């Protein structure tokens, strides 16, 4: 009879904005409630828990959650979204006096604040001998998304954000490649809506 | 509660009995086996409050367990099938919901070991046009033609692992999406300053750890036996 519900498998937040991850439970009697984080590649870490006691609970790094019986809620918040907050988050509940049951998880995607975008498609060459190449779509802001290719011999990856700590510099990129003789980087992203000012060098 | 699990990574053929073992030092009464799958969270398989006390969780079908000792809780796949591919976590609890998780077992079940294949890995050097336009330089690593999807990719600069300036795709893509046993590919980017790329003394290596066959596995093909191994590709900096 008891369960826990997280809303949205994947959610976005702007870099710097309030973080809000929602959890609701279905137990008649208030349960104990838990929020775990799983940073990429790693196991589960407890952030905070409601174990009757205080209604407003505090975790590391600004995380908090308020138990609200009247709306059967235990939403996780943090005041400001940082790129390091990218992870999967799991709400969990006590059940049958003998276990913890886990929600399905929500992955938090943080959209970097790119104030000076410089969208571009570049061609890169194999370091070992090669008429072998890939195309790199890079430096676009977070209004651009990348579409899967229309052609079964062209491969296109999801966008990914890197953070060059050396220069305090973040950027988006997606990669495209093909074995085809007629594959040109000018055409690699034709199935995506790209910025009108994308740079296409010679 | 040093909670430990064995094995850490395993590939198995379908139709085999496979055992995962959980051990603890704190001797808590309560022990649990969960599986994690994308979009489903952690689902309970079985749990135990003492030796010879066993309770089904939500997904107990296809598994059995034994609580051989206060310190040990074993999970078996009775006859492995592909949808038992998952990350498996054991846990202990105190009597106040204080959970301790093991660090996980990544298990992949394949129908046919003949299809196992290590990746081919290549590094693609930065565009001149990027360097001129941005004064930054992005290297791309591509790992292709691997099966199953059971790899770890890392970058190494002058022999030291680097995390800054890196982004690796969160999941590999299927080379042939219509096939149940398609091979996979994966990309990663490493971005550095143009100055750093232009130093011919700097060495850049993409490393892919592949998990495959063990020494114990039969291999009947002429091609290389696809054992667990590292495959790398490299580039040096280029003044021109």
């Amino acid at each position: 009879a008891q369960s826990v519900t997280q809303l949205g498998s994947h959610v976005s937040v702007s870099e710097g904005a309030l973080v809000l991850l929602r959890c609701n439970y279905s137990s008649s009697v208030p349960p104990y409630l838990f929020w775990y984080v799983q940073y990429p590649n790693q196991g589960l870490q407890l952030l905070l828990k409601y174990t009757s006691a205080a209604t407003l609970v505090k975790g590391i790094n600004g995380f908090e959650a308020e138990f609200k019986k009247s709306e059967t809620s235990f939403h996780l918040t943090k005041p400001s979204a940082h790129m390091s907050d990218a992870a999967e988050y799991f709400c969990a509940v006590s059940e049958q006096d003998d276990k913890i049951i886990f929600g399905k998880g929500t992955r938090l995607h943080i959209l970097p604040n790119i104030q000076n975008p410089d969208p571009a498609v570049y061609q890169l060459r194999d370091s070992k001998s090669s008429d072998k190449s890939v195309c790199l779509f890079t430096d676009f802001d977070s209004q651009t998304n990348v579409s899967q290719s229309k052609d079964s011999d062209v491969y296109i990856t999801d966008k990914c954000v890197l953070d060059m700590r050396s220069m305090d510099f973040k950027s988006n990129s997606a990669v495209a490649w093909s074995n085809k003789s007629d594959f040109a980087c000018a055409n690699a992203f034709n199935n995506s809506i790209i910025p009108e000012d994308t740079f296409f060098p010679s | 509660a040093d909670v430990t699990q064995t094995p850490r990574n395993r590939i198995t053929k379908t139709g085999k009995r496979i055992m995962l073992e959980c051990s603890q030092t704190k001797g808590h009464d309560r022990m649990y086996w969960y599986r994690q799958d994308p979009g489903l969270g952690l689902r309970l398989i079985y749990y135990s409050f003492d030796v010879k006390d066993i309770n089904k969780g939500e997904i107990s079908d296809g598994y059995s367990v034994s609580r051989q000792a206060q310190a040990k809780f074993s999970l078996s796949l009775e006859s492995a099938i592909p949808n038992q591919t998952a990350l498996y976590f054991c846990a202990t609890s105190d009597e106040s919901y204080g959970y301790t998780f093991g660090s996980g077992t990544r298990l992949t079940v394949v129908e046919d070991l003949n299809k196992v294949s290590p990746p081919e890995v290549a590094v693609f050097e930065p565009s001149e046009a990027e360097i001129s336009h941005t004064q930054k330089a992005t290297l791309v690593c591509l790992a292709t033609g691997f099966y199953p999807d059971h790899v770890e990719l890392s970058w190494w600069v002058n022999g030291k692992e680097v995390h800054s300036g890196v982004c690796t795709d969160p999941q590999p893509l299927k080379e042939q999406p219509a096939l149940n046993d398609s091979r996979y590919s994966l990309s990663s980017r490493l971005r550095v300053s143009a100055t750093f790329w232009q130093n011919p003394r700097n060495h850049f290596r993409c490393q892919v750890q592949f998990y495959g066959l063990s020494e114990n596995d039969e291999w009947t093909q002429d091609r290389a036996k696809p054992v667990t191994q590292i495959v790398s590709a490299e580039a040096w900096g280029r003044a021109d």
